DNA sequence: CTAGTACCTAGCTTAAGCCTCAATAAAGCTTG
């Protein structure tokens, strides 16, 4: 049982690296879609004690504007990821200048960490993701319209323009799939750009709470 | 675990009973007169 | 069913900044039928440049 | 009334002859309140102890006198509901009754 | 908001045409004076109905904004639909 | 064959009372490639779908007393070529699920021996004689620890399949809309009659997270799953699709501005505002 | 003695509170 599980890292890695590129970070095209050959001739087809292991196939990127924030992935080898095993990744989180990252588990994050995570999120806002849930781009998907991070210049124009102070927008709680993959705080407001059978084009505004 | 257990649920008695204790209860010491009672014939 | 349906949209309303907000100012959709046309006044039509 | 399982007020097909399928109340009460036949009689009711004496007497065994050897391949008699006995021959006994 | 800042339609909404009619008329049955000379008919909401198409009712509509601003919009000044 | 959708008033109270059990959720699953285009591939999607316990596959299973593996209490010369404890299992399958769903005693024995560790030792008759034999022994509370184990592998073993996916149908579809739809070079649509799936449970991740799935088009009947897997916006669309399924149903039609705004109003504050 | 009348005493569903079970860090041995 290893070329099911190589395939399903490739598709994660793919997903986490459009994740990068739809959250601005800067990804090579390359990179971007490559296919299953390229993934096996890079890593080793072996994830069974083998080659292509966990940890040294992680993932660091960089945001497009400036070379200076910087984004880790991490995909911890255990199921149920610890304090001890993400306090060593908030040890790299301090040795090196980064601000925040991610933790692609395999089994369900235990609630200590979970907390911890809660609890150095002003310092380091590093966030969560499941094994199974990168398997698909969510964004792809068709019921999924284009959301759309709005920075804040433009949330006070769209505020100034309509004359509605920041609460009465229609709102979105930044637990849910789309939110938690952009990665965005309370506060802040997203384009979101769906089709409209009745005139075209319809855009919506959703702000996190 | 073990599976399909009988109870008989009884007037003025708040929980259920198991039917063999209510037979036992009865007056049915035994266990083959208790069986006797239930399944008609012993070679099904 | 009716009844459960008015009493939670029954101050949802067309103001007059055009866009369509409830009893607090909420904003629901910006334009009404995400267009800011009456419902009555619409026909069926087809797309010539289509297909 | 006024309950959403609509089974009980269904026309149930034992309802032939004995209770009008076509007559009932349009309301909240539709199949819940149902007529009379025209030749749909009720019955009275009346003391089983004739027919115990009755049964008793022909081939048939009470439960205290036989043991569950022979109870299988026999037939079980309830009168009212209560396991009377156990008879050999249910044929002969039908007609007879 | 001053009249250069007026963002509502130009248009009298058939919920504004009801009520100023009605308010008009309710007026000339208490013996208000009318804007338009008459030809006789004695109903006061026939009497609004003829202001109302001649654009001679002497009132003004206040649309308030949803943040809570409000505009005056004179019925000479906007379209009636009707 | 799976029309017990619920369709009219009771499908109109599961969607405005937002039921976290509706009486029939049920994926949509469309096909990537050629696997949407041929029978068998869209089986072989199809079987690794819809859950398999180890109940569906076994004829009869017995437990006997054999003082020694090597004594074979049956007649098994099986055993005899292949060949610690005397309490025994043995369960017998059947040709027709076995080969249906395509498995092996290879399979069987390793998803055991994964799912209960070296506790125990599968012994399984090859796939030659007409009989599908797997002994069970213990390696080294006595025999009803036996009996107890027997009975949780035959209740969920998960064979082949996903949970709470029960059954699923295969067809293809003659409405257009769920049909496959693409542009020719001339700028036609040229509806397209592909291979679809429906089931009868929802996951909607463990199948979106599948070989040959189409992650783009599967929708799952299900507001609440929707909610939990792809986000509040594609709640929206979703609720808007299953609302006007049932209007529609009937022939009858509603202005778009009405759904819209239900579906605004009940998903206006991020969270699924179920009208109650 | 008794009477008349005046005063005393069928199913649903969904949240929501309440019952048990598995990681986990302090607390203290434990031997390296």
């Amino acid at each position: 049982d290893d070329e099911e599980e190589t395939y399903r890292l490739w598709k994660i890695r793919k997903t986490i690296m459009q994740l990068c590129h739809d959250r601005g970070y800067l990804v090579t095209q390359d990179e971007l879609d490559q296919t299953l050959e390229e993934f096996k001739a890079q890593f080793g087809d072996k994830p069974s004690e083998g080659r292509p292991r966990r940890t040294d196939l992680t993932v660091l990127v960089a945001h497009n504007d400036d070379p200076t924030d910087q984004m880790f992935v991490f995909f911890p080898e255990e199921p149920k990821v610890g304090i001890k095993t993400i306090k060593v990744y908030c040890q790299r989180m301090q040795e090196e200048n980064i601000t925040r990252a991610l933790i692609v588990v395999q089994q369900g994050m235990t609630p200590s960490a979970k907390q911890s995570l809660v609890d150095m999120a002003p310092k380091y806002i590093l966030e969560q993701f499941l094994q199974q849930e990168l398997l698909i781009n969510i964004t792809e998907h068709e019921l999924v319209p284009e959301h759309v991070v709005m920075t804040k210049e433009e949330v006070t124009e769209l505020l100034a323009r309509y004359k509605l102070r920041e609460n009465q927008l229609p709102r979105i709680q930044a637990g849910d799939p789309v939110a938690r993959y952009f990665g965005i705080k309370r506060g802040q407001v997203v384009k979101i750009i769906r089709p409209s059978e009745t005139a075209g084009r319809y855009i919506t505004y959703r702000l996190v709470q | 675990a073990i599976g399909q257990r009988i109870v008989a649920t009884l007037p003025y008695i708040k929980q259920e009973v198991p039917i063999i204790i209510v037979f036992r209860a009865l007056g049915f010491v035994s266990d083959r007169d208790i069986l006797e009672h239930i399944i008609y014939d012993f070679e099904d | 069913i009716q009844r459960r349906l008015i009493k939670s949209m029954e101050s949802v309303m067309v103001k007059y900044d055009a866009t369509v907000r409830n009893s607090i100012n909420q904003v629901v959709q910006l334009r009404y039928g995400e267009d800011g046309l009456a419902g009555e006044s619409v026909e069926f039509q087809n797309l010539a440049t289509l297909k | 009334r006024d309950g959403k399982l609509a089974k009980p007020r269904q026309l149930h097909n034992t309802l032939w002859g004995m209770v009008c399928p076509a007559e009932t109340p349009e309301g909240h009460a539709v199949g819940l309140v149902k007529n009379l036949a025209l030749m749909a009689y009720i019955s009275v009711g009346s003391q089983p102890s004739p027919i115990l004496e009755f049964l008793e007497e022909w081939s048939m065994e009470n439960l205290e006198e036989i043991s569950p050897a022979a109870i299988a391949d026999a037939t079980k008699i309830f009168v009212n509901g209560c396991w009377v006995g156990i008879h050999k021959d249910p044929e002969q006994l039908m007609n007879t009754l | 908001q001053a009249n250069q800042k007026r963002i509502t339609t130009p248009y009298m909404t058939k919920y504004e045409r009801a009520r100023v009619l009605g308010t008009r008329a309710l007026q000339i049955a208490m013996c208000a004076p009318v804007m338009v000379e008459l030809e006789g008919e004695t109903d006061p909401l026939l009497i609004a109905m003829k202001e109302l198409k001649a654009r001679k009712i002497p009132i003004i509509i206040r649309r308030y904004l949803p943040d809570g601003s409000y505009e005056d919009w004179g019925v000479d000044e906007l379209i009636i639909s009707d | 064959s799976a029309k017990n959708v619920t369709l009219g008033v009771p499908r109109l109270k599961e969607l405005i009372n937002i039921s976290k059990k509706p009486k029939t959720p049920s994926l949509t699953v469309f096909l990537l490639g050629q696997s949407a285009r041929d029978a068998e591939r869209a089986k072989d999607i199809l079987c690794r779908l819809e859950h398999t316990t180890l109940r569906k596959v076994t004829a009869n299973t017995a437990i006997y007393y054999d003082p020694n593996p090597q004594s074979t209490v049956v007649a098994e010369d099986q055993e005899w070529v292949n060949v610690i404890s005397p309490w025994l299992l043995r369960v017998e399958l059947d040709r027709k699920h076995m080969t249906d769903r395509k498995l092996t005693m290879e399979q069987i024995a390793e998803k055991i021996n994964a799912g209960f560790g070296d506790d125990l030792n599968c012994i399984f008759n090859d796939d030659n004689a007409e009989k599908l034999v797997l002994r069970i022994r213990i390696m080294n509370d006595d025999d009803v620890f036996l009996r107890c184990i027997e009975s949780n592998m035959l209740t969920d073993m998960t064979l082949q399949g996903i949970e709470q996916i029960s059954k699923v149908y295969m067809h293809l579809p003659q409405t257009d809309n769920k049909k496959k739809i693409i542009i020719t070079e001339d700028g036609e649509f040229k509806a397209l009659q592909e291979w679809i799936l429906e089931t009868d449970g929802v996951s909607l991740m463990r199948v979106l997270s599948e070989k040959d799935v189409d992650p783009v088009r599967t929708t799952s009947n299900d507001i609440v799953e929707i909610f939990t897997v792809l986000g509040i916006e594609a709640v929206r669309k979703a609720l808007e699709r299953e609302l006007y399924h049932v209007i529609s149903f009937d022939g009858s039609y509603v202005n778009y501005r009405h759904l819209a705004l239900l579906c605004d109003t009940m998903t206006c504050r991020g969270h699924l505002m179920a009208i109650t």
